[PDB]
């Protein structure tokens, strides 16, 4: 139902 | 009531994060940390697959290390030459693609002093 997405490097 | 572990400013640490393996969903594991009121930031992230990626964070390329052990189903960061501004409390989570995805948190919470 729900996420933390902590993104690689641009 | 707010306890870490504690690093001189050019020291070392290393954590470790359990590695299931890749599934159908996730293909890696990496680490984020989030310094006090701050937002989380990506660390590094490594793939189940050797050769496939290893992302770093600028902030910590060339003094951080992320590699993978999978017959003990294990990833670990050797965090080296540590400066004040790692202080933070990091989190292991899975990863797909690089991107880490988080569930639910805990966390090692890191002090370095300069």
């Amino acid at each position: 139902g729900s996420v933390q997405i902590v993104y690689k490097p641009k | 009531a707010s306890g870490g572990v504690f690093v001189q400013s050019g020291g070392s640490l290393r954590l470790s994060c359990a590695a299931s393996g890749a599934t159908s969903t996730f293909d890696g594991m990496g680490w984020f940390r989030q310094a006090p009121g701050k937002e989380k930031e990506f660390v590094s992230a490594i793939s189940y697959e050797q050769g496939s990626y290893t992302y770093y964070a600028d902030s910590v390329k060339g003094r951080f290390t992320i590699s993978r052990d999978n017959s003990k189903n294990m990833v670990y960061l050797q965090m080296n030459s540590l400066r004040a501004e790692d202080t933070a409390t990091y989190y292991c989570a899975p990863a797909y693609e690089g991107d880490l995805y988080a569930f639910d948190e805990q966390g090692t919470q890191v002090t370095v002093s300069s």
